RNA sequence: CAGAGUGUAGCUUAACACAAAGCACCCAACUUACACUUAGGAGAUUUCAACUUAACUUGACCGCUCUGACCA
């Protein structure tokens, strides 16, 4: 009861959660992992995802990019017609992180590049300006947002 | 989806199963030390970095605020993985053509 | 029926019309597709969708 | 009208500032273990234990049993660690443990259990039946010397009595067999 | 002012060019991963090719067979020669060339003369007013003798600090000591010229870094230098 | 260390066999990747268009 | 004929029992508790005691869980406890170690279901 | 270099004795990945003594930290 000293003991929503990058922290980073081997690209992203959690770094999203198929054509022996030799598939994995301090950036960048396996490309770009963060919303999430406007 | 690509599953001998089983238990301890070294490596970098900043603040408070700011020129950062063999100083690749399929 | 939509947001202001939509989907579309968040049926003003969800959807069908 | 609480709030220690950078439970089992711990703690508000828990006196129940035996922890621990290493040295035990085919001998475990922590478990088990509550009005004692009582049923079968086991009066028509480990020259007193 | 001099040090490191050789335990696990992979994978297009030909040949228009095609690939591999993972510089123990120890990270050391004595330290430059502390570390590259290299600086905060005092000879109220701040960077491309190599600079790992650094100076450098 | 997460396997329920192969680049460098055929080495040729 | 503490339909676990088999498995040790509805513990069997630890290669494997049940089931008969309830989570029920612990109790003479209370 | 201080594997005011505990960590399966769960793995009292229980107390020994000396 409100008048009782034990009022508010059952309150729980204040313990439940309902981007801009400052001059001290990086806002949004997209870690692109390009490699022709699908197992190596998936594994390194898995290691980075585990590494970020261990260092108390929030991972916004872990997804993959569409595969880019590149045919390799080589000149025929004593001729002028290009013949098919091999087909290479380009696989890319993206790990998005947010909440990285400027000072800790040097340590984080050194750890990932040291652990980068052979044949895997590391590419981190500031894509906070791109935005386009269109994600499908659930009903309980959407209901609360409308109540704010109402 | 065709089942004609399926291969016969040859039965595994007890020695092979024993060898695999004992190999996985030793591999779990091997990976535990790599994380332990990596965990201490990060702490060693982090502890020295924080302590160096403390000394800089007393020496010069204005230089302390300049180092702790972000570096927009740092990103984007590109880095390639190592190779298996060093590049050949004198190598002429054969001629060819690339076609991309999307 | 196309099967090209992983997530759907079906909103009609009138709940009575919405109730008819649920029965039609239930009778025709098997429950497995509607089991998840793939089909989201809500009853709110369409004017809200211009602010609540900006740039979320690639294909929007508007039958005012 | 609001009254200030008589004590600390259950979730007052949690800081709401950096709510996003706080480790969550992420599982049902983790919350349940934390929930049980706080359910066993006293609170200034009305609780289930207040009305249904068995009331106990603030005075600690006195002990009228024999003094505990003197055991050197350092020497006792040294032998146990060596025995474990020898047990783990054998590859057959690991294979039996990995193939889930190993098992323990119940008789050997109980013989060691009866000497190490058997008296303590029996004392707790005796309290459940309210023997200390009735016989000694709450006073407790550790049964340091195990007692072996068994009734002779027929000419080859025996019905042991450990702690509260079901015994029919037909099996208890005659005096049972009473045995226990004791030193020479000591005097004892049996009671039923 | 203050009686402690500000010197902007630089920690140039060369990332490994080749992958580190696998340990004996890793070799067993890596071969195990391949063996598990085969037993849980279906027939490939080439493995089905061999089966079809064998059945047809057993009963009896494919010119090139599955087994014959594999032989051609093997012969071509033998004609191609792989690059040397162990370079001549490792054999010669020439710690001035970047070609040595491609598997491990390398740390640049330069020998400078202080008090009529040569001491190996990281490149450093005294801080100047109207300049960031990191900018002084970037100026160290320009002061290098005949260097054409591009370095990627990571962050702005210093990676370490080392403190020392004059041995009661140059100790003064105006000049009592100094504090060097270590800035780490990655060697993208380039190397020094051929004018002076041996007496100018060396490239050593963390394990062999103690030969040149002082016991007090070595302790502060091993903290921000990893050996993964 | 590049071997932090390099030793892995195909995490697929259904897939074709893959072999460890060498990919020679335009500078002579080589890397280990997986190819459908047991070709021990592959060399990427220099494109004529990019001149 | 003793009344069971019925209710608690909105919380887990339930309270409609006399004795409850509660299994606590930690990172290193596995403990099985048989306790009355009032909270008092009847009998216990854990891998922490030297009696069982000296016969177990690992105290955290399936063998340890099955071994605890075999030792506990023997002690339950000695204590006179023949019926008790087991209230696991859906994932614990599907676990292989808990299935063998249940088998050990049943093979030990203990029934994992309590008889219904007589009201009339 | 002494000067004080300090001491259970990462953490803990876990350790009455029945016992060196709990948590965190590591591998694999499941997951795009994380997480959950299941199935597994690695562990610690600085060392010796003191009438003995002594991880606990007293010094000794020993391992770290800290202020000056030493210092380019």
């Amino acid at each position: 009861y409100k008048t009782k000293p034990t009022h508010g003991i059952g309150k729980y929503k204040h313990l439940i959660k309902a981007n801009l990058g400052t001059d001290y922290e990086y806002g949004v980073l997209n870690i692109h992992l390009t490699a022709y081997d699908m197992t190596l690209a998936e594994s390194y992203a898995q290691y980075v995802h585990n590494l970020c959690n261990s260092l108390s770094i929030k991972v916004e999203e872990s997804y993959a990019m569409p595969t880019k198929t590149i045919e390799v054509l080589q000149l025929q022996d004593q001729g002028s017609k290009m013949l098919l030799d091999s087909v290479l598939t380009t696989h890319e994995r993206v790990v998005q992180i947010s909440g990285l301090s400027a000072t800790f950036a040097e340590i984080f960048l050194e750890i990932i590049q040291s652990s980068l396996p052979e044949g895997v490309r590391l590419s981190v770009k500031e894509h906070t300006e791109e935005d386009f963060k269109g994600r499908f919303k659930a009903r309980p999430e959407l209901e609360e947002l409308l109540a704010k406007l109402k | 989806l065709d089942k004609a690509r399926e291969r016969p599953q040859v039965e595994l001998t007890f020695e092979e199963t024993e060898r695999r089983a004992l190999l996985l238990k030793k591999w779990s301890l091997y990976k535990q030390q790599e994380r332990k070294m990596e965990r201490d490596t990060i702490r060693a970098m982090l502890e020295a970095q924080q302590e160096a900043l403390e000394e800089l603040q007393l020496e010069s408070p204005k230089l302390h605020a300049e180092a702790i700011k972000r570096d927009p020129n740092l990103f984007p950062f590109e880095k390639e993985g190592p190779h298996y063999t060093p590049p050949i100083p004198n190598y002429q690749p054969p001629e060819g053509r690339y076609n991309d399929i999307t | 029926q196309t099967g090209c939509c992983r997530n759907l947001a079906a909103n009609d202001l009138s709940p009575s019309r919405i109730a008819r939509l649920q029965k039609i989907l239930h009778s025709y579309v098997p429950e497995e597709i509607r089991d998840g968040n793939q089909v989201r049926v809500t009853s709110w003003d369409g004017r809200k969708w211009g602010e609540l969800e900006g740039d979320t959807y690639d294909r929007v069908l508007v039958d005012v | 009208r609001r009254t200030p609480p008589l004590g600390p709030m259950p979730n007052s220690d949690i800081d709401l500032s950096n709510l996003e950078r706080l480790e969550k439970y992420r599982s049902f089992d983790r919350y349940r273990r934390r929930a049980e711990q706080e359910a066993q703690a006293p609170h200034w508000w009305r609780t289930y234990r207040e009305y249904f828990g068995e009331k106990t006196d603030p005075k600690e129940k006195i002990d009228i049993g024999l003094p505990p035996p003197k055991v050197s922890r350092t020497q006792q621990l040294l032998e146990r660690k060596q025995a474990i290493q020898e047990l783990r040295a054998n590859v057959e035990e690991e294979r039996a443990a990995r193939l889930r085919t190993a098992s323990v001998p119940l008789d050997a475990v109980r013989a060691e259990w009866e000497r190490t922590c058997g008296p303590y478990h029996k004392q707790r088990l005796a309290e459940y039946y309210g023997l200390y509550r009735d016989l000694f009005h709450g006073a407790t004692f550790v049964p340091r010397v195990p007692l072996h009582v068994a009734y002779a049923v027929g000419e080859d079968d025996l019905m042991p009595v450990y702690c509260g086991n079901e015994v029919t009066p037909t099996e208890a028509a005659q005096a049972p067999e009473v045995t226990y480990e004791a030193e020479e020259g000591s005097l004892w007193t049996l009671l039923l | 002012g203050s009686p402690w001099r500000l010197l902007g040090a630089l920690c140039l490191q060369r990332p490994p060019v080749v992958s580190k050789p696998l340990t004996p335990l890793q070799e067993e696990m890596a071969s195990l991963l391949q063996q598990i992979e085969i037993e849980r994978s279906l027939y490939s297009d080439h493995e089905l090719r061999a089966l079809d030909e064998n059945q047809r040949l057993a009963k009896k228009q494919d010119i090139l067979l599955a087994q014959d095609l594999e032989d051609m690939w093997e012969q071509k591999f033998l004609q191609f020669k792989l690059g040397a993972r162990i370079t001549e510089a490792d054999e010669k123990n020439d710690r001035t060339s970047l070609n040595r120890k491609l598997d491990r990270n390398l740390v640049l050391l330069v020998r400078e003369k202080f008090g009529d004595q040569d001491v190996w330290i990281l490149p450093q430059a005294e801080w100047q007013p109207g300049e960031t502390l990191r900018g002084t570390a970037e100026r160290t590259l320009a002061t290098l003798s005949e260097n054409n290299m591009e370095a990627k600086f990571l962050g702005n905060a210093p990676c370490g600090h080392y403190t020392f005092k004059f041995p009661q000879a140059m100790r003064t109220e105006s000049n009592l000591g100094a504090k060097v701040f270590f800035f780490k960077a990655l060697l993208l491309t380039g190397d020094f010229s051929q004018a002076g190599n041996k007496g100018h600079h060396v490239w050593v790992t963390k394990d062999e870094l103690g030969d040149y650094l002082k016991p007090k100076y070595l302790a502060q450098v091993r903290r921000f230098v990893s050996d993964l | 260390d590049s071997s932090r997460a390099s030793l892995t396997r195909v995490h697929r329920q259904a897939y074709a066999r893959l072999y460890p192969v060498l990919l020679v680049k335009q500078d002579g460098s080589t890397i280990h990747i997986r190819y459908r055929e047991p070709r021990r080495m592959l060399a990427m040729p220099i494109d004529l268009d990019t001149l | 004929v003793a009344r069971k503490e019925r209710g608690w339909r909105t919380v887990f676990p339930s309270r409609e029992f006399w004795h409850r088999l509660r299994v606590i498995r930690t990172q290193h040790h596995v403990e099985a508790l048989v306790e009355h509805q009032n909270g008092k513990v009847v009998v216990s069997a854990s891998t922490r005691e030297w009696a069982i630890k000296k016969h177990l290669y690992s105290t955290r494997n399936v063998v340890a869980c099955e071994s605890i049940g075999r030792v506990l089931a023997q002690r339950c008969l000695e204590a006179g406890i023949n019926f008790m309830v087991y209230q696991p989570t859906p994932w614990e029920a599907a676990s292989d170690s808990m299935k063998r612990l249940q088998s050990a109790m049943t093979e030990g003479g203990v029934v994992l279901r309590e008889p219904q209370r007589i009201y009339e």
